[PDB]
């Protein structure tokens, strides 16, 4: 634990990046979290939404 | 079937050409939801219920 002060910095940034990446799996109200799935199914007038 | 007792047909393990239906002159209504009627032949489904 002696170098916890340095490890904490590494952990906080790794955690921040992991969270940022995980957010890509969220729908946010969309039919899918995957942009390619939306584009393959819907036409622009609906895909845009 | 009567609408109160509608008939469900399960469709699986096959090639689904939706252009035969969509480009037909014989239907008065053809409304697709959650999917474009012209992209159907590019998609794969785990099941279709008619």
């Amino acid at each position: 634990s002696a170098l916890g002060k340095l490890q904490d910095v590494v952990n906080q940034n790794a955690q921040a990046l992991n969270t940022l990446v995980k957010q890509l799996s969220s729908n946010f109200g969309a039919i899918s979290s995957v942009l390619n799935d939306i584009l393959s199914r819907l036409d622009p007038p609906e895909a845009e939404v | 079937a009567s609408v109160y007792a509608w008939n469900r047909k399960r469709i699986s393990n096959c090639v689904a050409d939706y252009s035969v239906l969509y480009n037909s002159a014989s239907f008065s209504t053809f409304k697709c939801y959650g999917v474009s009627p012209t992209k159907l032949n590019d998609l794969c489904f785990t099941n279709v219920y008619a």
